[PDB]
């Protein structure tokens, strides 16, 4: 499906589901990476 | 001289749950006392 940036939405990425903000970033992902977290036990954010 | 907390005026949160509630004298007000 198509997605809704900015705002309040429930997601279900491949591999991936929860809720929340979904907003463009700048993380430097690296070549083998599929997603990141923060310092907690948190997604922080996911590749497309 | 994490959670949840809100700048300047740009707000952020987190998915624990956790927030610090701001004081009623700021730095400004307790410079002003003393
Ligand atoms: C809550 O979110 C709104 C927007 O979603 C924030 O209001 C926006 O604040 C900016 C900065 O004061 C306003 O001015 C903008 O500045 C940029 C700087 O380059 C400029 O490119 C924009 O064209 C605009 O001038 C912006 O107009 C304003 N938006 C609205 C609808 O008022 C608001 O500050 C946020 N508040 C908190 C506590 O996060």
């Amino acid at each position: 499906t198509d997605l809704i940036k900015n705002q309040c939405v429930n997601f279900n990425f491949n591999g991936l589901t929860g809720t929340g903000v979904l907003t463009p970033s700048s993380k430097r992902f690296q070549p083998f990476q599929q997603f990141g977290r923060d310092v907690s036990d948190f997604t922080d954010s996911v590749r497309d | 001289v994490q959670y949840g907390e809100c700048l300047g005026l740009i707000c952020a949160q987190k998915f624990n749950g956790l927030t610090v509630l701001p004081p009623l004298l700021t730095d400004d007000m307790i410079a002003a006392y003393t």
